[PDB]
């Protein structure tokens, strides 16, 4: 479970957000992409691997789970590529949550940016800060460090 | 423009 | 000392990376992007700063220490950004011997990739999971939750 | 292309 992550896509004036979530904190990244593909959710991976000691990714959707690309690239980077079922009908739940605190973060924010990857940008450091008491960015280094140790 | 990303 | 970042910008290929080093633990982010500008400076930081507890910036030279996009994005995120010059000798060595090295981990991988920004995103993993015994991934959680207790 | 980034 330190090593746990789950992606998740969500739209927003016709472009897509795409978000891992590490799932014991709740601590965020995320990107803007014109749309979802196995060559960008593959980037992104590589990306939050080279960062966070990501043991197990739960993709967001049968297409990035079936992707060669998105598969050698969790091979590459030494992730276990899993699927995102929600047998804990709670994932579910806890998902739509996000994106829509996420949507109404970026929504506050929205006029102090031009573009739209500045305003999500914002959002995920506005998320990872919120004390709620620990942050999400408090919660995954202690889980982490603990976990080092 | 006023904004963060675009202080014109 | 847990808050401090040292921002670098090197070239490869006709294209600029940035990157931001955290100096206790050597762990690093870093981007391809076409020429450094005060814009592509700030959003870099807007990045760093919402994945990690961003105190000080060390600029990487006077251009990004006067624009005032980079002062913007400071500011929005509560980071303090400050000058770069090596009043310790040791930092200008400490540098140019991660350049050296980074573009080593580049010319290893090149060719597993057809973009650029992907062999500088796999030298990311390369050189934060190396172990020297910790990595630098490893130690700069420990640093960070050490800080938070 | 035989490429992580572009196994074609
Ligand atoms: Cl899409
Ligand atoms: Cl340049």
């Amino acid at each position: 479970s330190p090593g746990i992550w789950q992606l998740d896509c969500t739209h927003l004036e016709g472009k897509v957000i795409l978000v891992a979530v590490h799932v014991a904190s709740g601590y965020i990244e995320a990107e803007v992409i014109p749309a979802e593909t196995g060559q960008e959710t593959a980037y992104f991976l590589l990306k939050l691997a080279g960062r966070w000691p990501v043991k197990t990714v739960h993709t967001d959707n049968g297409s990035n789970f079936t992707s060669t690309t998105v598969k050698a690239a969790c091979w590459w980077a030494g992730i276990k590529q899993e699927d995102g079922i929600p047998y804990n009908p709670q994932s579910q739940g806890v998902i739509e949550s996000m994106n829509k605190e996420l949507k109404k973060i970026i929504g506050q924010v929205r006029d102090q940016a031009e573009h739209l990857k500045t305003a999500v940008q914002m959002a995920v450091f506005i998320h990872n800060h919120k004390r709620k008491g620990y942050s999400a960015g408090e919660r995954i280094v202690d889980i982490i460090a603990t976990d080092i140790q | 423009s006023r904004k963060i990303d675009n202080l014109d």
